[PDB]
RNA sequence: CUAGCUAGCAGUGGCGCCCGAACAGGGACUUGA
């Protein structure tokens, strides 16, 4: 006796005429009789005389073959239909599942088919062969909405009625538990069941409670932990992209829990990647990458469940090349998960993808448990306090401490906010041409370079001609130069970026201890502004 | 009731999605939303409709956890109505006065009815933690908050009830922008505080509970540009000075170096100091007194957009700059953990931009997105919500301040 | 109605590829240094 939704169609239409494909012989019986026990139940209604519409039909045999069954495709109607509101555009976590000591499921056969639709609406069932189906039928566009909607509101007077349990939802599946003994639960269960009989559900007395851990989208649920489906690996040489295909969906479904899994040279094997039976000569990074993934799954390990009561932790452990991770545990060593956080901006620093990577995080405990912990970072204060202070931008982050486990963040260099005495000044700078791009660019002394270049813009031609100046200088220095470019990129005190330029460019800085730098127009006649203007320009600017 | 039919641009209404929670705050949405649907303000609805519009918690002056909608799409697309249909003016007199207040009557939208064929683009959903449960929808059966077509309809019955002080006090200006109220009040802040309190009384008289709080506007000026005035002038400072002089040239177009740039033909160390002659002493004053004087040659335009630019300098000193085009400045000024800083900075520029303007301008914030849209509503205080983006700042702009 | 008279549906999670929409810079028209 459950309620209706009330649906419209979208603005001035109707049902699509179209004409049902012609078909077999031999599953017209093997389906008809499907129908016709379809209808016998209740649930259809046969009226071909009046709607004057139709919907395709088809006959399949899907996985565990019995016999050629029924199916239908809306994807004529879908778009037609009226727009709707997508409830559920996420999934649940197994790290933020609790301690439940007396656990359950509940699932529904045909349960689609075990809600009514409203008779204005069910008139665009046109199921031909006539067949109007008076409930909900499948593959359509938002009826998982209305099944989810309708099991809240039912359990809504049970969940007054227990307030203390606790319920996971799903498509069709109920899980649920509690911290009572078996009886208990039980007399629970047929309470439930009884309560949703009164609206007809259909429950047995033998399914699956404790036999598990559960198979969902590749889980073990565990009573007391749980972790991944245990998973395997081919042990063969050649890759194909299908192969790949498995073996990455595979090895990034065990990444989101397990520690140590690094899937980046495997990523970029397939950037230009295209065709479909690509034999890939798996490189040396990749094959020793793939051999210690083997390795870190060669033994298995079970997540932790979480607690309310006891707070969490939170920890990472950067392994180099830019990349990060971050452990999670409310007690040493009980890692609830982890994953991986390695995203490049062409030039950025150490501290921006810790900010990057624990925001990150943050944003992930939130939608997962509803807080932060109190972080654990293998930097100390004075470093990220100066550089939040001295930087451009703002970067606020919650309590946590210090952690001595190398390797370890810094920053590699440092810059000054005044001139020093002693140090050099060097009026630089660089252009170059849209044709000919042999740009000439140097430096100057309070003695001049000018060095030709190849293929290379003016941010380039400056950037290679202050390389340049910097393997000649000495140790203090205090430089002045026109693009804002370039001092705004050194300004971020970066250490890694993809151009090898800006690369070796900290490389030479590293050992120069002191340096200063600033910004100035260009075309002024600033001291050796000018000059080195004149001096670049001979032969590119007339 | 009568209600006055809306409808939005002939543009469909917004389906925007819900950024994570907290149970802290999810407990206060549960507890609030039942006596809200109780007084028959709100109802339960599944999902006939396909809008959908952010929601969240809030906590001055008390610990409750009051609630409010981002209807920033929703007004932007429906501007023409209120916009044009009834509008509402702008006084003058208030930034003359000596105090200022500002309240917040959502109590009062929260006692009107309001149309049923409107009501399904006002979709408010409360999420659910780790995605255990669907979304709890709602709507909104009555004028919600943050909506400026609410104060549009209700100033009607607000003034007839307002008629009664307002004679008696013909020197007082009010202000009806949103949900939140203004004064004008040129008179002693006790007397301020009396008039409040009576004001407060006439409020309370039909149930309206009203317990930062007030304001001045006769201190704000513009950030005078000035320039440092030593004995000794190294190189490296006349260079600084130098592009400051070159960037800021874009608004007062008497700006020169010449007496200057003759002192620069020299290129020399950075240490050495060089004295200053008459005449570049000369042109510099004549800048300096140029700078301090305000912008000549600039007007304010209520049909076209506005600019909210800010940065920063240290140690909690932060700037701001207000503009609709390129370099033609309106306002400046100062002012001086690092979010909830920007948080109220924020808040008092917009406010300073309404009692002045009566328009809430577009703001450009020096950081990320996500960051930005977890941790605003910690320390967030308002009940109005303006527009907003995530910009990169060169080391230029900041140069109009130390 | 998709593939060469014949076979042909959708959802979920992932692996991806193409296009559209936003962000920062480069080449042509108009003003100033």
């Amino acid at each position: 006796p459950i309620e209706t939704v009330p649906v419209k169609l979208k603005p001035g239409m109707d049902g699509p005429k179209v004409k049902q494909w012609p078909l077999t012989e031999e599953k017209i019986k093997a389906l008809v009789e499907i129908c016709t026990e379809m209808e016998k139940e209740g649930k259809i209604s046969k009226i071909g005389p009046e709607n004057p519409y139709n919907t395709p039909v088809f006959a399949i045999k899907k996985k565990d073959s019995t016999k050629w069954r029924k199916l239908v495709d809306f994807r004529e109607l879908n778009k037609r239909t009226q727009d709707f509101w997508e409830v559920q555009l996420g999934i649940p976590h197994p790290a933020g599942l609790k301690k439940k000591k007396s656990v359950t499921v509940l699932d529904v056969g045909d349960a689609y088919f075990s809600v009514p639709l409203d008779e204005d609406f069910r008139k665009y069932t046109a199921f031909t062969i006539r067949y109007q189906y008076n409930v909900l039928p499948q593959g359509w566009k938002g009826s998982p909405a209305i099944f989810q909607s309708s099991m809240t509101k039912i359990l809504e007077p049970f969940k007054k009625q227990n307030p203390d349990i606790v319920i996971y939802q799903y498509m069709d599946d109920l899980y649920v538990g509690s911290d009572l003994e078996i009886g208990q639960h039980r007399t629970k269960i047929e309470e439930l069941r009884q309560h949703l009989l009164r609206w007809g559900l259909t429950t047995p007395d033998k399914k699956h409670q404790k036999e598990p851990p559960f198979l969902w989208m590749g889980y073990e649920l565990h009573p007391d932990k749980w972790t991944v489906q245990p998973i395997v690996l081919p042990e063969k040489d050649s890759w194909t992209v299908n192969d790949i295909c498995k073996l990455v969906g595979k090895l990034n479904w065990a990444s989101q829990i397990y520690p140590g899994i690094k899937v980046r040279q495997l990523s970029k094997l397939l950037r230009g990647t295209k065709a479909l039976t690509e034999v890939i000569p798996l490189t040396e990074e990749a094959e020793l990458e793939l051999a210690e993934n083997r390795e870190i799954l060669k033994e298995p390990v079970h997540g932790v469940y979480y607690d309310p009561s006891k707070d969490l932790i939170a920890e990472i452990q950067k392994q180099g090349q830019g990349q990060w991770t971050y452990q999670i545990y409310q007690e040493p060593f009980k890692n609830l998960k982890t994953g991986k956080y390695a995203r490049m901006g062409a030039h950025t620093n150490d501290v921006k993808q810790l900010t990057e990577a624990v925001q990150k995080i943050t944003t992930e405990s939130i939608v997962i448990w509803g807080k932060t912990p109190k972080f654990k970072l293998p930097i100390q204060k004075e470093t990220w306090e100066t550089w939040w202070t001295e930087y451009w931008q703002a970067t606020w982050i919650p309590e946590w401490e210090f952690v001595n486990t190398p390797p370890l963040v810094k920053l590699w260099y440092q810059l000054e906010k005044e001139p020093i005495v002693g140090a050099e000044t060097f009026y630089v700078d660089g252009a170059a041409n849209r044709e000919t791009k042999l740009g000439k660019a140097g430096y100057v002394t309070n003695r001049q370079k000018v060095v030709p270049l190849t293929n290379t813009t003016n941010q380039k031609t400056q950037l290679q001609a202050i390389y340049l100046a910097l393997q000649d200088s000495g140790l203090e220095v205090n430089i002045v130069t026109d693009s804002q470019y370039a001092l705004g990129i050194i300004q971020a005190q970066p250490d890694k970026s993809e151009s090898e330029l800006v690369n070796q460019i900290i490389e030479q800085l590293i050992k120069k201890e002191k340096v200063y730098l600033a910004w100035v127009p260009a075309h002024k006649g600033i001291g050796g502004n000018e000059q080195v203007d004149k001096l670049v320009s001979a032969g590119i600017r007339k | 009731i009568e209600t006055v039919p809306v409808k939005l641009k002939p543009m469909d209404g917004p389906k925007v999605k819900q950024w994570p929670l907290t149970e802290e705050k999810i407990k206060a949405l549960v507890e609030i939303c039942t006596e809200m649907e109780k007084e028959g303000k709100i109802s339960k609805i599944g999902p006939e409709n396909p809008y959908n519009t952010p929601v969240f918690a809030i906590k001055k002056d008390s610990t409750k956890w009051r609630k409010l909608v981002d209807f920033r799409e929703l007004n932007k697309r429906t501007q023409d109505f209120w916009e044009v249909q009834l509008g509402i003016p702008h006084p003058a007199g208030l930034k003359k006065k000596k105090s200022v207040t500002v309240l917040d009557v959502g109590d009062a939208y929260f006692s009107v009815p309001l149309d049923e064929d409107f009501r399904k683009y006002t979709a408010f959903t409360i999420p659910s933690i780790n995605n255990e449960t669907p979304g709890i929808r709602y709507q909104y059966n009555v004028l919600p908050q943050g909506w400026k077509g609410s104060p549009a309809i209700f100033q009607s019955s607000m003034t007839k009830i307002l008629e009664p002080f307002k004679k008696q006090n013909p020197d007082i200006v009010i202000y009806q922008y949103m949900d939140d109220l203004y004064v004008g009040s040129d008179l002693e802040i006790g007397q301020h505080r009396t008039k409040i309190e009576e004001l407060r009384q006439h409020l309370l008289r039909w149930g309206l509970t009203t317990p930062g709080y007030e304001l001045h506007p006769d201190k704000w000026t513009v950030q005078p540009i000035v320039l440092p005035e030593k004995d000794s002038w190294t190189v490296n400072d006349i260079q600084k000075l130098v592009g400051k002089l070159n960037w800021a040239s874009q608004i007062y177009p008497g700006i020169k170096v010449r007496q200057l740039s003759k002192l620069l033909r020299g290129t020399k160390a950075l240490t050495e100091v060089i004295p200053l002659t008459e005449e570049a002493e000369l042109e510099l004053a004549e800048n300096r007194e140029i700078l301090k004087e305000p912008v000549h040659g600039v007007y304010y335009d209520p049909s076209k957009d506005l600019i909210a630019e800010i940065q920063k300098q240290g140690q909690g000193q932060w700037t701001y700059q207000i503009y609709q085009e390129p370099f033609k400045n309106l306002k400046t000024g100062k002012y001086a953990n690092d979010v909830k800083q920007l948080t109220e900075a924020v808040q008092k520029i917009t406010t300073e931009s309404i009692v002045i303007w009566g328009k809430t301008p577009k703001f450009k914030l020096p950081i990320q997105k996500e960051t930005w849209e977890t941790w605003w509503t910690e320390y967030w205080q308002a009940t109005w919500i303006p527009e907003w983006e995530f910009v990169n700042t060169p080391p230029l702009v900041k140069l109009w301040y130390q």
